[PDB]
RNA sequence: GUGAAGAGGGAAACAACCCAGACCGCCAGCUAAGGUCCCAAAGUCAUGGUUAAGUGGGAAACGAUGUGGGAAGGCCCAGACAGCCGAGUCGGCCUGCGCGGAAGAU
RNA sequence: GAUGUCGGCUCAUCACAUCCUGGGGCUGAAGUAGGUCCCAAGGGUAUGGCUGUUCGCCAUUUAAAGUGGUACGCGAGCUGG
RNA sequence: GCUGAAAGCAUCUAAGCACGAAACUUGCCCCGAGAUGAGUUCUCCCUGACCCUUUAAGGGUCCUGAAGGAACGUUGAAGAC
């Protein structure tokens, strides 16, 4: 409602196709396409894209608000990108990258290999710290979850794998 | 004079095709049965089967309406203690398509050596094809 | 993978330098002759059918003379089936030997086991005795109960009582190949295998 | 978790939400104030 | 059984067993119900006469 | 009042509940209680609303931003609510239909 | 004008309000070991001394020695304390 | 848990996407086309004359007797028969 009556600004440099309910945006960072639910009609002004319902459906203006959010975010991806960056705590706790694998020791018998999958980009300037970058909000978000899953922060010391700007708390016994 | 009776040796029979793509499962099941049985021709007789021949395409693509695609149950029993057994709508159109369709028509029709023989005319596929060109059936539009 | 039909011949023992015995069952394999491929496109899947050993002259019937006089092979004692993997390829006539098991470690061995006809349920089930004095009378062996009251008012299916008792399919999984001797078409297997001596036997390399 | 058939607010960082028909209560500040009707 | 064999004959001429009987009713016809099955099976240009006749009264 | 000493139609089946009192025959017609998508006779009838739980087709004290209707209040273009500028937003009351509470033996 | 009633032996089959093994949330959870609630019925789940005992107490084991329905399961299957 | 509005914030859910157990469906072993919805593939055998009648999936005479099967005998690490 309030969020959907805000036109998207397309900035220069990037492409836009519409068909049906299929979107295509392109920009120098890459392509991104998506499909849009059947209760929203998106317009294509002039250097303006703009999101409103259609008459039949009882849902309209929230579908309409989540697809101006959508792409948003793909118009601000294809242009700038989002990165994240990740910390470990601990003591022998290590991390580097080879190709698109990055391996971690988390105080196992057993090392870590994880895949990264295709569109993201891993770095680490430090033996105790990984940056991560790409154009997907969503798969970025999601490699991040899974990176931080494999040990998570505990409640004593705050050991593990961490966001950096996370707050942990902590307790005594 | 007495009323009119039909007799099984003279009666005539034809033979139509059926497209069951997005169609209500329900709703096609009764058509389905009242034609088989003969309940559309004013020769019905109920100790004769005076029906006609169905051929029925692309049962994998039938519908349901609210949450039945996952919330539906079909049960049966084995016959050894212990041996129930369950399936949901999903999972029997993935493994077995056409029963789906076969056992709402058989529910609909009458129970008896009669049923069973009025069960025979009914010809269900999954896909597009079939292979009964020599019979020459007419499109039906259900 | 594909594997042989064979001869039960009997048990013996080897002798290692260590100082241990080894129980084994040998077993005669001779060439197996392939005598007709069934592809998608004919019959629906991909398989072998074989022959072996040697049958006389008048105890062959006319459709069997022609089955094999098609293949161009010499009449044997049976057919067996063997179903292909992806990449594998045959062709009519072609002999097969022992040698195909060279490299193979393990073994399933099939058979018929032997018949001790109509059974008890002490022998056939592992039934306990009731006592044989403090005023038994006549229920020594007997099974006891088969059911309970009123309610459910029948015998169950599938319940344990007495009846036949072997001479049926049986297949042992997971044994040693010992020695495989291609001068003399002998297969050595570590352990018991089922039937009596003389029987047939399949033998395929093993699943798990 | 506590799970019981009257769920309510115990401070003023909990919250109220409804998932999957199960009606739920989640805070920010105290693990203890997690609750699940049933 | 009579019943049965006149619905089957109306919904051929593009009509339902109550609404015709009904028309009949109103336009003053008194055939009864075993007279129009016979004739439902054995004279079909009169029993589409006969839903002209009811189809009208119903106009 | 009915059964006993009473048949026929409905309530799946069901003396005592609802409709209704069988002198005999007919391959005529109208209705009661109860009903009209198929088993199974008759509207896949017409017009305006509510439900998303297969509720309808088992159950309470109590709990909750499900959502339809009605009558009043407080703040707001002299700039309100939320967050970090530019149109609405807060909390009670009366009423319709739904949701949790809800574990058993072939 | 008859449906044989306690306990033992032999043979079982179902529920879930779960005794062990499997998966989780909170802890007045440092680790080892515990408390409480949620999901889960595939498989498993003692031998002896005393007494007619079912129970119960005692001795020594086990990952564990679950609670109930089936004419308080089962005498045209056995016993007869 | 990720992304995300209705509710300019926040929110695992309303639209979309990802993990998660000896329970479920398979994978392992055995029966199985009386599956009357009675399935598929390979091979083998039979190539003469007449009559009548109510004229049809009709009855009869002569010549011919295949592929194979059963019966009998000597029997089995198969078996109540």
């Amino acid at each position: 409602s309030r969020v959907a009556k805000a036109p998207v600004v397309v900035p220069a440099g990037v492409d836009v196709k519409i068909n049906g309910q299929v979107i295509t945006i392109k920009g120098k960072n890459g392509e991104l396409t998506r499909t849009l639910n059947d209760a929203v009609e998106v317009k294509h002004a002039d250097n303006t894209l703009t999101f409103g319902p259609r008459d039949g459906y009882a849902d309209g203006w929230a579908q309409a608000g989540t697809a101006r959010a959508l792409l948003n975010s793909m118009v601000i991806g294809v242009t700038e990108g989002f990165t994240k960056k990740l910390q470990l705590v601990g003591v022998g706790y290590r991390a580097a990258v080879k190709g698109n694998v990055i391996n971690l020791s988390l105080g196992f018998s057993h090392p870590v290999d994880h895949q990264l999958p295709a569109g993201i980009t891993a770095e680490c300037p430090t033996q105790t710290e990984i940056v991560l970058k790409g154009a997907d909000k969503q798969v970025i978000g999601q490699v991040a979850a899974d990176l931080r899953a494999y040990r998570r922060p505990e409640p004593y010391k705050g050991k593990g794998v961490r966001y950096a700007d996370e707050v942990v708390r902590t307790k005594e016994a | 004079m007495k009323t009119f009776t039909a007799k099984p040796e003279t009666v005539k029979r034809d033979w139509y095709v059926v497209d069951a793509t997005g169609k209500t499962l329900g709703r096609l099941a009764t058509e389905l049965a009242r034609r088989l049985r003969g309940k559309h021709k004013a020769e019905y007789t109920p100790h004769v089967d005076t029906g006609d021949y169905i051929i029925v395409l692309n049962a994998d693509k039938v519908a349901v309406t609210g949450n039945k695609r996952t919330d539906k149950v079909y049960y049966h029993h084995t016959g050894h203690i212990g041996g129930i057994k369950q399936a949901t709508f999903e999972e029997m159109i993935a493994r077995r398509p056409e029963r789906v369709i076969e056992i709402a028509v058989k529910g609909m029709l009458p129970k008896g050596p009669l049923g069973r023989a009025m069960f025979r005319k009914l010809k269900v596929y999954a896909g597009n094809e079939h292979n009964h060109a020599a019979q020459q059936p007419q499109v039906l539009d259900i | 993978m594909i594997g042989l039909v064979g001869k039960k011949v009997g048990m013996t023992r080897i002798f290692t330098e260590d100082g241990v015995s080894i129980p084994v069952t040998v077993i005669e394999v001779e060439a197996n002759r392939v005598t007709q491929v069934k592809d998608l496109a004919n019959d629906g899947y991909r398989a072998i059918q074989v022959t072996t050993g040697a049958k006389k002259a008048n105890r062959v019937t006319k459709p069997e003379a022609g089955h094999f006089a098609k293949a161009g092979v010499e009449a044997g004692r049976g057919l067996w089936e063997f179903r292909l993997a992806e990449g594998e390829e045959f062709t009519v006539g072609q002999s097969i030997s022992v040698e195909l098991f060279a490299d193979v470690k393990k073994v399933d061995v099939t058979g018929t086991s032997k018949g001790k006809g109509f059974a008890g349920t002490v022998k056939r089930w592992n039934f306990r005795t009731q006592d044989a004095t403090h005023g038994n009378s006549l229920s020594h062996r007997v099974p006891g109960s088969i059911g309970q009251n009123q309610t459910p008012g029948k015998v169950f299916k599938g319940k344990k009582m007495a009846g036949q008792m072997g001479n049926e399919r049986v297949t042992v999984q997971s044994l040693d190949v010992v020695r495989v001797d291609a001068e003399r078409n002998l297969l050595l297997v570590k352990g018991a295998v089922p039937g009596a001596t003389g029987s047939d036997l399949i033998v395929k390399p093993a699943v798990k | 978790m506590k799970v019981r058939a009257s769920v309510k607010k115990l401070c003023r960082n909990c919250k109220i939400v409804k998932r999957d028909g199960v009606i739920r209560v989640i805070c920010s500040a105290e693990p203890k104030h997690k609750q699940r009707q049933g | 059984l009579w019943i049965a064999r006149i619905n089957a004959a109306a919904r051929q001429n593009g009509i339902s067993y109550s609404k015709f009987i009904n028309g009949l009713k109103k336009a003053s016809v008194e055939i009864d119900r075993k007279i129009l099955a016979d004739i439902a099976v054995f004279d079909k240009v009169a029993f589409t006469a006969l839903v002209e006749k009811a189809k009208a009264a119903l106009a």
